[PDB]
RNA sequence: CGGCGGUGCGCCGCGACCGGCUCCGGGACGGCUGGGAAGGCCCCGGCGGGGAAGGUGGCCCGGGGGCCCCGGGUGUUACAG
RNA sequence: UGGGCCACUUUUGGUAAGCAGAACUGGCGCUGCGGGAUGAACCGAACGCCGGGUUAAGGCGCCCGAUGCCGACGCUCAUCA
RNA sequence: CGCCGGAGCCUCGGUUGGCCUCGGAUAGCCGGUCCCCCGCCGGGGUCCGGUGCGGAGAGCCCUUCGUCCCGGGAAACGGGGCGGCCGGAAAGGGGGCCGCCCUCUCGCCCGUCACGCACCGCACGUUCGUGGGGAACCUGGCGCUAAACCAUUCGUAGACGAC
């Protein structure tokens, strides 16, 4: 059973490509394998793009088949995908892997040392749990 | 093969199987192995042995050898084989094998 | 350092094209689970293949001409010797190096097995598109251990679903754990979080 | 007090398929598969480390019984990674598929 | 880093107490620029030690002038770096590749 | 353990700048066309007059519910275009 | 030297032939080289001994150099593809 | 001659951190809860969470300059070195646990104090590794003193070997 669709106003998030990393909204559907998105807020043009280079999201916003852009940019305004897709986990995720990424050489030594200790203290408590356990369960 | 266990006693008629030359040999075989049974150790191992093999094999083939001192042939090594074992259950097999 | 690979649910010649070109490159390479193995288009197709294969022998002397193994393992191995070039010291060399397995042995029972997604059935084949399973074909053409490596398979897959149930066991009270002590270890969570190593 | 070198595979020489080229050399880095990937090794010098029977010195140390050949990173190959390496000897057809030291120290970063 | 001298190679400090590297001549090919940057500015360098100085001269000993040159040099420099928290650290350890670590990929 | 002029190093190496030949990369400037086509913003840019559906509300019927959603009917911007 | 043979188009005898006979041009013979797995005449291109670059015809799952492109649009299931 | 127990020599090369495991579906999956239902904790029912997999291999683990002073943080049940308990047969596991005789408040993270051949810009540096194989030097302990072939005989065998 399907949860996301590809309807008039589904936005999208574009993987590779151009413009990847943007979100694109669904205006039109031109044919099996080719659709007409808009970015209005988020710097993409209007154009056709292929299915195969999106990934749909959680989100609809509505304007008719063939509205234009001030339509769709106002829409998007009252919205607020902007900031919905920030709250999101997926773009959470995806930040945390541009984060990651950026990482410098003083930031991995930083890293390293925090973990070091944070592995060091989990796994100590770790052992007291299952020493808990263990004569909770003897 | 799993494992292979055998008796305390073997006559020599099975032993002469074991030699090409019988007449220049010392008759050495097995005379180290019989010491596993008349020691404790040994027997709680043999039987450490016999469960493994009730626990794992699953076809259990006995050793046997005929009494050439019966025959009137001239040669007196015996023909040892393996004859299998078919019944119930692999434990009560090799129990009665036992 | 040696690739391990699950091979239930790989395509048996582009998985042997990679193995290939991986062991002349020179790593050590265990194919394991051979059959699982599938193969595009339906089973009688295949198995006339394979029985035309069968029926290539030599006239004069049969005992000299091609050796059809019927292992899984074996027909895997003979195609990615088809693939490497066999006739020289280097594809010696690589054939020595690559290892090929029916079930899971008890070297590898307790190791994690690579999957290969360019070789992967639902990924290289449409839904609607048939296809035969190497195990079934071999055991078909005279393969004789089909039932004994069956109840070996299950047994290792009991074992290995204890494992997992203990293994889900502690990492749930790791998390616990780590929930209990985040007042004192938030002084790396969140240098931690702001360079992306949690969420 | 750890490596300082990179990992690379001395696959083969340049060639057709019926004609070989020993004086060029073709190398797999590991974690580099695209052209545009490779610019970083571009220039960076390469080395093939052996043993034999014999002593042989070495810069800073007694004699031992390691022997290297040196190379140099010229340009990208294909589009898969590969890169083209000239050696100051050719590198022997006993090193196919064996590990080839990769340096970092021609750097232009 | 301090300065690049009047033939081209890198003027190296190094704290003895981090380190023990110490004033030492590099060449710009054979290092690599982390981004990592020290104020440096309002430290002063003596202007007797060039390439003269630190060219080889002839088993070697270590001279006072360069003890006190390093002692200046260095006592100049590490509150600076003291300044920054872990730096000192870092400094101390060895950098190092390690599995699946790749230099191509990794911003420095 | 001299300065210069010329010749070279016992072996193994390194660097720098110059010139020649190549393969790439990063910037910025300008010309022409339907003296680009579309497009952006100025309340659909404003003022009037039309069109129809891949028909928005509205109204009618029905069902899935708890006022929303879905299908069909009519129609000409109304609470979309 | 005065035995020739092969190919695009034209062409005679023959049912036809890797047959037998002509015209034009180019080849092999006298000729290596890259591709057509392999081949006298097919495609590309003709050759002193080498280094760098780039191509032709043909290619880029593995043998085997190169698509390890997040290639585009369709058609096709073959128990003789 | 065989096992446990010191420097070395010759020779053969490679290599330069480990991942210790569900089964699987793909028009569907993953993790908990158990108010619930059966069965020797398991399967299911319910509900709540994630799913361009974050309980993510685009991942995780270890992360090595060293030593010397004092302070904070972490530990206190921890760190290391004896007897028992379990861990395995497809090509058998050097793992955990219990008591242990002793020892340290040293290991990890932040700071303070200086020190080490600072070998004078430069290459194969850094391991797996007491590596595989072959000769002898050697201090001891626990141990053991065979078989095959020929020659002869047999004829259930036989060209000769072989049997
Ligand atoms: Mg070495
Ligand atoms: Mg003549
Ligand atoms: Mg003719
Ligand atoms: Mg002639
Ligand atoms: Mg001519
Ligand atoms: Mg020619
Ligand atoms: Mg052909
Ligand atoms: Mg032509
Ligand atoms: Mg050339
Ligand atoms: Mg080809």
């Amino acid at each position: 059973v399907f949860r996301r669709f590809v309807e008039v106003g589904r936005v999208a998030y574009v993987s590779f490509g151009p413009h990847a990393g943007k979100l694109v909204a669904i205006v039109d559907v031109i044919d099996q394998n080719r659709a007409l998105v808009d970015g209005p807020c988020t710097r993409v043009r209007r154009q056709a793009m292929p299915f195969k280079c999106m990934q749909l999201t959680d989100f609809i916003l509505k304007f008719p088949h063939s509205a234009r852009q001030k339509y769709v940019r106002k829409a998007w305004e009252k919205a607020d995908i902007n900031t919905k897709w920030a709250a999101t986990r997926w773009a959470k995720k995806i930040e945390a892997r541009e984060r990651k990424a950026k990482m410098t050489d003083f930031d991995r030594y930083k890293v390293m040392k925090a973990k070091k200790m944070r592995n060091r203290i989990i796994k100590n408590e770790v052992k007291k749990l299952q020493r808990a356990a263990l004569l909770k369960a003897s | 093969t799993f494992k292979t266990v055998f008796a305390e006693h073997i006559s020599d008629e099975c032993k002469r199987r074991f030699y090409k030359n019988w007449h220049k040999s010392k008759k050495k075989a097995f005379t180290k192995y019989c010491k596993k049974w008349q020691d404790d150790a040994g027997k709680r191992q043999l039987d450490k042995d016999f469960s493994s093999m009730k626990k794992y094999c699953q076809v259990i083939r006995v050793l046997a050898h005929t009494q050439m001192r019966l025959l009137p042939l001239r040669q007196k090594k015996a023909h040892l084989m393996e004859i299998q074992v078919n019944g119930g259950t692999v434990a009560e097999k090799l129990d009665w094998a036992r | 350092q040696v690739l391990v690979l699950d091979g239930r649910g790989h395509l048996l010649g582009r998985l042997a094209a990679i193995v290939a070109k991986q062991v002349l490159l020179g790593r050590k390479v265990v194919v394991v689970r051979c059959e699982g193995i599938n193969i595009s288009g339906n089973f009688y197709r295949n198995k006339l293949k394979y029985l035309a294969f069968l029926r290539k022998r030599m006239n004069t002397n049969p005992s000299r001409g091609p050796y059809h193994f019927r292992a899984p393992s074996r027909i895997f191995w003979r195609t990615v010797r088809g693939m490497l070039p066999h006739k020289t010291k280097r594809g010696q060399a690589a054939l020595d190096r690559l290892k090929v397995f029916d079930g899971i042995p008890p070297p590898y029972d307790k190791k994690k097995r690579m999957v290969v997604p360019a070789a992967l059935k639902v990924v290289r084949l449409k839904p609607t598109r048939k296809f035969a399973y190497l195990g079934r074909l071999a055991h078909e053409v005279g393969w004789k251990y089909q039932a004994v490596t069956a109840t070996l398979e299950e047994k290792r897959k009991e074992k290995a679903k204890i494992h997992y149930r203990k293994k889900k066991q502690l990492m749930r009270l790791r998390k616990q754990a780590e929930k209990n002590v985040e007042k004192k270890i938030s002084k790396f969570t969140d240098v931690l979080k702001t360079h992306g190593l949690l969420v | 007090s750890g490596r300082l070198w990179c990992k690379a595979i001395f696959a083969g020489y340049k060639r057709g398929l019926r004609n070989q080229r020993e004086h060029t050399a073709l190398l797999k880095i590991e974690g580099v598969y695209a052209r545009d990937e490779t610019e970083f090794y571009l220039g960076k010098r390469c080395a093939y480390v052996y043993k034999a029977k014999n002593n042989t010195v070495t810069p800073g140390g007694k004699p031992n019984k390691t022997r290297v050949i040196w190379g140099k990173v010229t340009r990208a190959h294909g589009n898969s990674g590969m890169v083209r390496a000239k050696f100051r000897s050719n590198l022997p057809a006993k090193a196919i598929g064996h590990r080839i030291r990769v340096m970092l120290y021609p750097s232009r970063i | 880093f301090l300065k690049q001298l009047s033939s081209g190679l890198l003027l190296v400090t190094g704290p003895l107490s981090l380190n023990r590297v110490p004033l030492r001549r590099t060449h710009q090919k054979f290092v690599i620029a982390t981004s990592t940057k020290i104020d440096i500015s309002g430290v002063k360098i003596p202007k007797h030690l060039t390439d003269a100085y630190f060219k080889k001269k002839k088993k070697y000993e270590i001279t006072e002038q360069r003890k006190v040159d390093q002692k200046a040099v260095d006592s100049q420099i590490l509150p600076k770096i003291k300044a920054v928290p872990q730096l000192q650290g870092y400094l101390r350890s060895v950098f190092a590749l390690t599995n699946g670590v790749y230099p191509h990929k990794l911003v420095f």
